[PDB]
């Protein structure tokens, strides 16, 4: 999951 | 009295073979000399047809030479390959580290650009959280620089883009220090958000390069945070592009009073290096419609700036993109006649519900935006290969053009040891660079630079700087001038030469035969 | 009746001075006018001789202009300056660390190249152990790359050289992703073992550079082992050479359907940098034997590929090397007519006993090989300065040639911080580069890359990559066309002009004097 | 008998319209034919005036072509951007660390340059201690390189500047090793204290580049001390200059037998990189005063070296500087006729008391020196823009000139791992570079290099080296030759063509009218 | 104070 | 002794  | 006037002209005429024909007593001699006269006339007609059509080819001629006339010093446009300011970027990163939800961060800053940026990103956060594993290539394209330059007011971006006082450490031209406020002119580019053009100002504080332009630029990214994990920061990257991820300065050397296009022209300089640009000026002069093709105006433009073929070609590409996809590419000039046309990357269509849900409608809108971008890029790549389309735009070369052949060169600017110590002192103790930011509006940047550029770590910190040297290597211009290859005077001369060589007639003899014809009339 | 026909022509002739001569009643007037007539005839003869010989100089003329016709996009050849694959090199190093005796290692690997490499090196191990202090310069030359490319089958080397899937991370042309299997063509070079040529494929998956060619290449050597001591690894180095020890990519931009020669042409790009190649196309047209020299075929070749002067010159050097030293240089094209000639670096003569002893016979063979190499190099350096030898090879310039003036530029590709994070993700999460090697045949390379390119060390690891951008900077070609300076038509015109200016004769007057001569015949 | 001779010429003349005029029986016909005759004569006069003046424009013509004639290999001048030797610099730094008072250090060394340097610096130490906060920009200029090159004997500086044996690690030309003593020629430059010119020596020890020039140069500054604080070291830095702080090699490629000017021409190479210079030779031939401007001699020079426009321009700038400021710029050639003129940076005026006191007299002398420098720099920057002044110096382009278009390229020379291990061994075990300094006069440098370049730290140490490759990329020269556009022969031909086309007269007819005039005389 |  |  690439978070912001 | 046909015979009458005939023999008159015969005996007094200046034309060569006709006489012998007219006075030939022998029958076989009359045959021979009629044959010769008509054969010579026929060959004269052949060669005249040849030469007349050669002139009608409106041919062209060219000359090349070195001349001592000096050209005006070129305009130098400098763009930092990083679009946003370092403090702004660190603020964005730290806000996302404190809370990764963009919706919550819209009210956590008074900076206009930050509020706009968070508002725009919030419209895509649920979609990104739900579908990034299925459509990574989509979100990587939506979150590119050009999208933000297409959806946020440039006057708002300009407050967060790289500033002149934080970009040009020092500047020198013709043995004098530059006045940055008067010599640098800011302009906006969709990829290089802020760019600056240096316009030369001749001497009316003596120091610096005596024979050219030299400046020290802050271009590295070493003071940005180094995260433990990959995190998505929209608006910084440009997915699958030639000038992506790069660090340094983009330099465009172009004639004065011309619009630069850093995304497809210019030279690159990495941080930590000193670049020398040896300018070899070239000038080309061209001739008009009949003898060739050239223009002194842009068919698509308002005529305010000097004409460059690039402007016409780019506006033609924009014309075709608008015609085909129904939208304009943000990476190309906006056609002056069509200010009402939306950019292809516009996203005002997105409902507010997309900030709270990942519904199919939001997804379909996302994919429609993606498809618009695909249409525009496809046309951009295809149309240049379509000679019919390009010829329909009437993009002829400039009638008077100055070109610059640039010799590139690199060296490591801050040398290790004492030399580099002197460089560091020049920047931080004499120019006192980091005190520019000791203001109410830039205190955080001041603290960042104070902690980063301290004395104990100069060998590493100084590698974020770059130096440019632009100078005219050759004092003499290489001129290249077109001209008409076959003048009307040369035509007249060669037709007369052929006329004398084949039949011996001169224009006075032409008046003579005209007199004979008028005599036949009088008879 | 000589006088008869004489006075006839006199009174009716169109020629200028002869009349007055023939009808001159006064004796002094006859003298004056004969003098004038013959003087004018003499000067006419002088100028005619001058002009006739000028035409016989078969002179030459040239024109230069910019034209809108587009050239085909150039073929781009990329060579990794490192010849062998990283996993293969680490395997060799670790085998020599486990046991430094090459003879023992011939059976320790199933890889064909490794077995051949160990077999070849074993023939020199005792000599190296016994004589390296006395003849270091000899062994440093024997153990060079070219020796191995000259003694091992290229089809065996190709299994250990750099592979396409491990070299080109990403590729884009004209707004579309490249199909590496269809667009890249592999070829073998004695120094750059594996090289690949990109042949453009126009649009029939839209992404990437819209107006050119861009690719990301793995070119660094950071993942190789770093030994505590200097150890000899034959076949990697090339002693005392211009392109030795270098790290990066060798780029050759050349017209399509032409053989590249990376060892003496092309441009270099270091790892960790992004290179921009601004292509300025140039075209030259040349004229044939009488008016000049040009060829459309290689005198030494089979005629399959387009002609470049380099091919003729290199094959001529090979011809002279074979003639003098009795062997062919591996660094030059093999003459098609002489496939039976051995390379100068061949070592099939070495007995098996040299794998077990350092006898004088093995030493003498070593020195004879060294002497062969010296002969070839001496001829290579000398022959270019020998204009007689070069002229004997009939290497005339191409009659139609496309040339590329390339503007070089560098920037630091993976920027520090968030931009570089996006670059790293693009490579390793979207393209998923390191999963290419998750196969039975490349498991070790997969593990190496997994341990090396991990997230925590991207700032250092990414500096092994390089990016190339090749684009056509100017849409208009600089044409340069030869032509004949003095046509037959211009000759005729100027001879007629001289004839009229000096004696007034026209070709009809030539028929007139022919009539007089025939009249003298009839008399 | 005016009428008499008139009608005689009339009936026997070869001129076209005059006859009909003279024999016109009809009055209206006489009017018509007089009108025609005079009209044709007038138009002939018009066109003759045009063509005669075009010839008097002494016009010019140019041709361009590729030719197989080889040019002599260029002279290559290499300058280390660091002026002083590393051991000397470390000695200076350590002396100032032991005792910061320069006056005390005049007797602490037997090295001549050190004694002179300390003596010179001592004259400014009290002023620096007392006024550096008030006039930093003054002391930064006084303590520049050029001041020391202007006040210390070059023969004394040469003992402390970079030495050839410590600069050129290896050299190769045309497949053979260079003899450094015979091929390199030392010369002094005010900024690059020691510079060396390579003059090619063709083959009469075979190794190295076969088709050009290649060398490995020590250019980095990594072995200098890294102080904890910024310390002032005069004579190393050059305040506010384009080539300041830089690390690398300055390369000038110029024709043989010409003086180089590294401060305003040449290319730069950073340490740790391998630079490839693709030389594309160009030749220009020019014509003399009437048809153009060119010179084969320097108006200011002694005529010993080949003429380059740069020499004339620089000596002209020196002339004007001497005329205006009463002193000569050390950064420009010394005018041969004016050896008595002092440099602008001379400081022999300073009393000894300035070594002990900071009195106003010493301060005023300091500011006067500063003002002299300002005057010289102002004139340097202004005068080039003053076309009157430049034209007064008669600096015409060379009549026969060879120019080199250089294609630049960079790669990382010592590759990581085994390749770099081979490079390191080649330098330090075969060439045995650090043993050059195992002498009584260089023991300290030997120890420094031994501790620095040891095996365990080669990956970092080797980045102080740079490699240059200079080779001729194209065997064929691009010639560019001027010529006269309108010859006397072409003039005669075209005047004759016009004469025949408008009035029909030939030079024999000119003799005819001369006969008529002489007949009128006889009458 | 920049010392020497 | 440079070993292999
Ligand atoms: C030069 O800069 C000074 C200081 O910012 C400013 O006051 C002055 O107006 C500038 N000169 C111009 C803009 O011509
Ligand atoms: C000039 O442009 C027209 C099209 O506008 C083209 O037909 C013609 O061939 C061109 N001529 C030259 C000399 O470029
Ligand atoms: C070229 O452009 C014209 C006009 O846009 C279009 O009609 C034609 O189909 C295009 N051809 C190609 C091959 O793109
Ligand atoms: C920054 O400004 C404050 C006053 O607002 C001043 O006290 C401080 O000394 C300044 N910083 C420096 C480094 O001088
Ligand atoms: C100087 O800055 C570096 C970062 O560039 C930092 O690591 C170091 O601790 C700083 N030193 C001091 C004394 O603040
Ligand atoms: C393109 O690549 C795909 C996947 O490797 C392959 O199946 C296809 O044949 C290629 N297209 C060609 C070779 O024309
Ligand atoms: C053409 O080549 C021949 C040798 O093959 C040479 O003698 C002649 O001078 C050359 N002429 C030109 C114009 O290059
Ligand atoms: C030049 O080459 C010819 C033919 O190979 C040879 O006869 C002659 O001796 C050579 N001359 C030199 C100086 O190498
Ligand atoms: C490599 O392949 C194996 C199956 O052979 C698979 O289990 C593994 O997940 C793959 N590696 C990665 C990183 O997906
Ligand atoms: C990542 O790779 C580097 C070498 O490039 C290595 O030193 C480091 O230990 C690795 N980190 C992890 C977590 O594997
Ligand atoms: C070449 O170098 C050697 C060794 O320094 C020297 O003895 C010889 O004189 C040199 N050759 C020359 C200077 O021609
Ligand atoms: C040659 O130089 C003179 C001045 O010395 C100048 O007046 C003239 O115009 C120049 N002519 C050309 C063709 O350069
Ligand atoms: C140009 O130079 C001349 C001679 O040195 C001088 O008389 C004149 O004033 C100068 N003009 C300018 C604008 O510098
Ligand atoms: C340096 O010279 C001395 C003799 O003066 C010698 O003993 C020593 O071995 C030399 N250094 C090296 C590395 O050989
Ligand atoms: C090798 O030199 C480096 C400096 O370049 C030094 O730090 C290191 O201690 C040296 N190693 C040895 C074994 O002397």
């Amino acid at each position: 999951f690439m978070r912001f | 009295a046909i015979r009458d006037v005939m023999t008159k002209f015969a005996e007094q005429t200046t034309m060569h073979g006709v006489p012998k024909v007219i006075n030939a007593k022998s029958s076989m001699g009359r045959l021979f000399w009629s044959l010769v006269c008509l054969a010579a006339g026929a060959m004269f007609c052949l060669q005249m047809s040849e030469v007349l059509q050669r002139y009608f080819s409106y041919p062209k001629k060219v000359t090349v030479e070195v001349v001592p006339t000096p050209v005006p010093f070129p305009s130098i446009s400098i763009c930092n390959m990083r679009n946003l300011d370092v403090h702004i970027l660190n603020t964005l990163n730290r806000m996302f580290i404190e809370d990764d939800r963009p919706f919550s961060n819209i009210n956590k800053s008074e900076h206009e650009f930050i509020r706009a940026y968070m508002k725009k990103v919030a419209k895509y956060a649920p979609l990104f959280w739900n579908y990034q594993d299925e459509y990574p290539e989509v979100f990587q394209e939506i979150f590119s620089r050009t999208t933000f330059s297409a959806n946020i007011d440039p006057e708002v971006i300009a407050l967060a883009a790289v500033q002149l006082e934080g970009f040009v450490v020092n500047c020198h031209y013709a043995g004098h220090r530059c006045n940055k406020t008067r010599d640098f002119y800011r302009f906006f580019d969709p990829y290089y958000f802020n760019c600056f053009t240096y316009k030369a100002h001749e001497p009316t504080l003596s120091e610096g390069i005596e024979n050219g332009w030299s400046s020290i630029l802050l271009s590295g990214s070493g003071m940005l945070d180094k995260n433990d994990e990959i995190r998505m920061l929209p608006g910084l990257h440009e997915w699958r592009s030639a000038v992506s991820a790069s660090e340094g300065v983009r330099v465009v050397i172009h004639p004065p009073s011309t619009t630069p296009y850093p995304f497809t022209e210019g030279y690159d300089v990495p941080p930590g290096f000193s670049a020398s640009f040896g300018i070899h000026p070239r000038r080309n002069i061209r001739i008009g419609p009949p003898h060739g093709n050239c223009s002194d105006k842009n068919p698509f433009g308002d005529g305010t700036e000097r004409y460059r073929l690039m402007a016409c070609q780019k506006m033609c590409m924009q014309h075709y993109i608008v015609e085909t996809c129904g939208c304009a590419d943000v990476g190309l000039p906006k056609l002056p006649l069509q200010a009402n046309i939306s950019w292809c990357r516009d996203d005002d269509n997105f409902p507010d519900e997309c900030m709270f849900t990942a519904s199919e409608e939001c997804l379909q809108l996302l994919m429609q935006l993606h498809n618009r971008i695909k249409c525009a890029r496809s046309i951009k790549s295809k149309i240049t290969k379509n000679t019919t389309a390009m010829e329909a735009c009437n993009c002829f070369p400039p009638c008077d053009e100055v070109s610059y052949d640039v010799s590139y060169s690199l060296s490591k600017w801050p040398s290790a040891g004492y030399e580099g110590d002197a460089a560091y002192f020049d920047v931080f103790g004499i120019e006192k660079f980091n005190e520019r930011f000791n203001k109410t509006g830039t205190q955080g940047k001041y603290e960042l630079f104070t902690k980063y550029f301290n004395v104990s770590n100069r060998e590493e910190s100084m590698k974020d700087f770059a130096r440019l040297n632009v100078y005219i290597a050759d004092s003499n211009v290489v001129k290249t001038q077109e001209s008409e290859d076959y003048t009307r005077n040369q035509l007249v001369s060669d037709i007369g030469g052929q006329l004398g060589l084949w039949v011996g007639i001169s224009l006075i003899t032409l008046a003579e035969v005209l007199e004979l014809i008028i005599d036949l009339f009088r008879l």
